[PDB]
RNA sequence: GAACAAUAGUAAGCACAAUCAUAGCACAUAAAAACGUUAGGUCAAGGUGUAGCUUAUGGGUUGGAAAGAAAUGGGCUACAUUUUCUACAUAAGAAUAUCCACCACACGAAAGUUUUUAUGAAACUAAAAACCAAAGGAGGAUUUAGCAGUAAAUCAAGAA
């Protein structure tokens, strides 16, 4: 949200770039690692973004290049789905609340169709046991 | 009730042609095409100086051999020539047809600016498909 | 039997509906008694032999490629979409549609639902590894020609009378409900311009 | 009807495929389904062999839809059993034991209860007699009363509802409501059945 | 003999615009730019309004060939609807055929 | 956008024959006017028409001649031969209204 | 002018039926549907009978054809929350006629006013902006359509 495209206008109707923003423009310095004690934990984002396809992920892709080149050498760390014993704890977890109201949900084969509809990504796993 | 090229039934006397009887619901289904040519093709052209000239045709072999045309004519195109087609009835002498077939073919040659054919079938009397 | 259209061929003679009756009447009394040689012979020729009903479907042969142990294809048609889909038995749960994974192509519970039904019936859902490729109509045009490609593509795996199973409820059948074309002086293919009585 | 009469419809549940040894009635009833070379009309898309799928609520379901939404309804429906899931747990840890013990806490059982409760016994049909109208208790059959319970329900929290206020707020309410038999579809029930004992000599009229 | 005086009409105007066409074009090329100043282009403006009337395209009516109707033809024929299904519906069109589907 | 890209595009134009130089977006009709044919010299337009004029003259002719034998024009004479027998003709030029 | 355990009916023909089409069956749809009925519709598609005009009821040029007291048909867009806006495919953020003291203000502008643009010799024609934001808060008597990939909603292309 730092180095993309802005939403936000002028009574101009014309758009204004994030540079343009005092908040954005002090969160940039923020980020730039001139400085000593601190350590930067940043998260690239879809879901609220503006102008990224839904399906892109990739943090270049995300951040562009503007993002990617001010960005400098950074840990590129990746979180992915739920292995089958997080998913397996997950559901356990829900169990022990009795979160999983159906009466066929302690049976495998709730869990097989749990872990098919979801593809055990937690997000979908999570929408998944809120009306169930 | 659709009148559309159709000869209504009679008493029960009434000759009628192969063509005549049969509506347009039955052309590319039983009867076929009183032309060939390419214009009316997908991605051709002048489909609609062939249809004048088509008009013509008849109208002036109808006119040109008066009592003796037996059905509609028969008109191919092939590579810029126009093979017509017709059956007569036998009427004339063979001087009176033979002078027409000449006459034609010439005329229409010079007229419309390429090779024209005439080729003649006779015929007794009305080929009779049905009633009769 | 003979039908009344192949009796009035064999006489060469036209014949009425309750003529035909009577005579297929007349057989019946003669086969409901003891049968002589030349009479079973008689009746014989009236006889016609319906030809195979089985519906028993054809099983693809498995196939085994480069190496590569049982794989299985099959191909779905639902409402302008085409499917293609090759299944691995040897592969874990796993399902790649167009070279993406199934939850990012069909991001409906419905059409996941839809690409689960099969799997889900033979209880091979862990089990399988799949790859597909779909085109044209929308998106449940789309899970649904899936469903019936994959549903065929493992009935090579599974046993022939599961396969009557998957027939039996309606997994193996293309579904012929396609959209009608739109007629002059209607609105919608059904749908009619407003009638004024007055 | 692109599907002629020959064709079947298909026989979705698992458990009866799975189990057949032990029924002699049943195992030549499905005999004679495959080997009359029975044709089968293709699943539909809608029906699945899931665990976890309520025909009830998925006819529910269809009768919120708008235009063609399934999306759009099947959102409605899942955030409501969300939203009447989490009101329960709600009314779940601010009691006592004893009321632990009492409160229902499936979305499920509280919807299927509260339909069962809003349903109408009997009903009212129009009867013309000597050139006048009267209205006339009819006993209904089973559909029709669950048709009538499900369409009340929506028809209720569609109109009744302040526009600011959401679909599965709203008919959450409602089935809570409704479970407790306190609901205004409830109110609507018993007018159907006050109008029905005031014309009972009416009764008379109906000839089926 | 053209069917009608309409038609005759418009044999005429397909004429002129024909002739036309080039000083037409010419004038209508200052007329129609930016570049040029606009002190031209009020000249050029008089130049073809000064053009005989029935020079202007706009003004031709593509009409039956056969029976010279004004409209319900079909470009493709030169031919008005009427007459078209008259000689498609005896087989006279070569590859036209009633439609089922 | 850069200078580099412009001189590119600049170099391009000028190669394949395109215009060269920035033009408005209404001005280059202009360049649309004399790419095309102008629509009065279409053969579909001013051809449009089949000549009627040499038709009817000549099968008129050739009737004359006795070659062509017209059916129509033989219904419409005897017609009217039959109407000015009957005493309905056409007047000559000047002579109904006042006489 | 039939009786099938048959009592006066045979009948070719045309319709129905069958086939053909919608690229495999099937089903559906399309197409087809005689004889007649309504002196039904059309002399302005064209052609024509009878009767009419002929220095005109014919042929050309230039310019005009307005308009809304009122009544009404069919559509479009709506009246919003299953909504509106933006991103974007279907997990987002915001807006939300009411807040409150005070404006301001939700949904609805397809209408008008201004400025542009396209086409054209000619703009009155269509389109895009900006301003403007009205009636409408789901409709009396009475009424139309639909049996499944239909109704409903959404998208696109073509003919001229
Ligand atoms: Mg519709
Ligand atoms: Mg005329
Ligand atoms: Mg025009
Ligand atoms: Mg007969
Ligand atoms: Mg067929
Ligand atoms: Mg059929
Ligand atoms: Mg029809
Ligand atoms: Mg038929
Ligand atoms: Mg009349
Ligand atoms: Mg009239
Ligand atoms: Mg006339
Ligand atoms: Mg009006
Ligand atoms: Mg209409
Ligand atoms: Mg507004
Ligand atoms: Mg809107
Ligand atoms: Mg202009």
């Amino acid at each position: 949200a730092l180095w993309g495209r802005t939403t936000l206008k002028r009574e101009d109707k014309s758009p204004i770039a994030p540079e343009e923003l005092a908040l954005i423009h002090n969160l940039r310095k923020m980020v730039k690692n001139d400085w000593q004690g601190g350590a930067i934990v940043l998260t690239v984002s879809q879901t609220g973004s503006l102008f990224k396809p839904r399906n892109a992920y990739l943090p270049q892709e995300l951040l562009g290049k503007e993002g990617f080149d001010a960005l400098d050498p950074f840990i590129p760390i990746l979180v992915s789905n739920y292995n089958p014993k997080e998913f397996e704890s997950c559901i356990q977890y829900y169990l022990e609340n009795n979160w999983l109201q159906h009466e066929k949900a302690h049976t495998e084969e709730g869990k097989k169709e749990l872990l098919f509809l979801s593809n055990r990504n937690p997000g979908q796993l999570e929408r998944l046991c809120a009306y169930l | 009730k659709n009148r559309a090229a159709r000869v209504r039934v009679s008493k029960g006397d009434k000759p009628v042609t192969y063509e005549e009887a049969h509506a347009p619901h039955y052309i590319a289904h039983r009867k076929g095409w009183l032309s060939l040519h390419t214009g009316n093709l997908d991605g051709e052209d002048h489909a609609a100086e062939r249809t004048v000239e088509d008009v013509f045709l008849r109208k002036f072999m109808l006119g040109t051999f008066p009592g003796c045309l037996a059905d509609q004519l028969v008109l191919k195109r092939r590579a810029n020539q126009l093979e017509i087609c017709a059956l007569v009835l036998r009427q004339l002498p063979p001087h009176k047809f033979y002078f027409l077939v000449g006459y034609s073919e010439t005329l229409l040659s010079h007229f419309y600016k390429c090779p024209v054919h005439l080729h003649l079938q006779t015929v007794p009397s009305k080929v009779v498909y049905k009633y009769i | 039997w003979l039908i009344k259209e192949e009796l009035e061929e064999m006489l060469v003679e036209k014949l009425s509906d309750q003529d035909y009756a009577q005579f297929i009447r007349l057989l019946e009394r003669l086969s409901a008694l003891p049968c002589g040689a030349t009479e079973e012979d008689f009746v014989n020729r009236f006889r016609r032999s319906i030809p195979i009903q089985s519906k028993k479907q054809l099983i693809e042969p498995l196939q085994y490629d480069e190496q590569g142990m049982a794989f299985s294809r099959g191909e779905g048609k639902r409402k302008t979409a085409k499917a293609e889909v090759v299944v691995y038995g040897q592969g874990s749960g796993r399902i790649d549609v167009n070279g993406v994974d199934y939850l990012l192509y069909f991001p409906v519970t419905q059409d996941r639902e839809q690409l689960m039904f099969p799997l889900h019936f033979l209880d091979r859902l862990g089990k399988h590894d799949m790859t597909c490729a779909v085109s044209g109509g929308g998106r449940s045009a789309q899970a649904g020609a899936v469903r019936l490609a994959m549903a065929r593509a493992l009935c090579s795996f599974v046993t022939e009378d599961e396969v009557e199973w998957m027939r039996q409820a309606g997994l193996l059948t293309a579904d012929p409900r396609v959209r009608e074309r739109k007629k002059p002086g209607q609105e919608g293919a059904r749908r009619k311009f407003t009638w004024k009585k007055r | 009807s692109r599907y002629g009469p020959e064709y079947k419809d298909p026989q979705i549940d698992k458990e009866y495929y799975r189990k057949p040894l032990a029924e002699q009635t049943e195992e030549e009833k499905y005999e004679r389904d495959f080997k009359k070379t029975q044709l089968i009309k293709a699943a539909p898309a809608t029906k699945t062999s899931s665990v976890f799928e309520d025909p009830v609520i998925s006819k529910f379901t269809n009768m919120m839809m708008k235009g063609g939404n399934k999306v759009l309804a099947r959102s409605l429906m899942t955030q409501t059993l969300e939203a009447v899931k989490r009101k329960q747990f709600a009314k779940y840890h601010a009691a006592s034991a004893e009321e632990q013990a009492t409160i229902e806490r499936n979305p499920y059982t509280i919807f299927h209860q509260a339909l069962k409760n809003c349903e109408p016994v009997i009903g009212l049909v129009p009867i013309l007699k000597g050139g006048h109208f009267y209205q006339v208790p009819v006993p209904l059959a089973d559909r029709r009363r669950r048709f009538l319970a499900m369409k009340w329900m929506i028809a209720e929290c569609r109109e009744k509802k302040h526009r600011r206020v959401l679909m599965p707020e709203k008919l959450s309410q409602e089935l809570l409501e409704a479970f407790h038999n306190q609901g205004p579809v409830i109110k609507r029930k018993h007018d159907m059945h006050k109008m029905a004992e005031a014309n009972r000599a009416l009764a008379h009229y109906r000839w089926w | 003999y053209y069917v009608d005086w309409k038609m005759l009409r418009d044999v005429k105007r397909r004429k002129m615009a024909y002739e036309y066409a080039d000083e037409r074009l010419r004038i209508n090329s200052l007329r129609k730019n930016t570049i040029l100043p606009k002190d031209l282009q009020e000249v050029a403006d008089e130049e073809i309004a000064s053009l005989p009337r029935d020079s202007c395209p706009v003004r031709i009516r593509n009409r039956c060939v056969m029976t010279s109707r004004p409209r319900g033809v079909k470009r493709r024929w030169r031919l008005s609807r009427i007459v078209f299904r008259h000689l498609a519906d005896h087989g006279q069109l070569s590859g036209v055929q009633r439609a089922m589907w | 956008l850069s200078e580099y890209a412009v001189r590119m595009s600049r170099l391009s134009a000028r190669l394949f024959g395109e215009v060269a130089r920035p033009t408005d977006s209404k001005s280059m009709k202009v360049v649309k006017l004399f790419s095309e044919q102008p629509l009065a010299k279409r053969k579909e337009t001013y051809d449009w028409y089949p000549n009627h004029n040499t038709y009817f003259a000549l099968m008129g002719t050739l009737r004359f001649l006795g070659l062509y034998r017209d059916e129509h024009q033989d219904f419409r004479d005897e017609q009217l031969r039959l109407k000015k027998l009957r005493g309905k003709g056409k007047p000559r030029k000047g002579e109904g209204k006042r006489a």
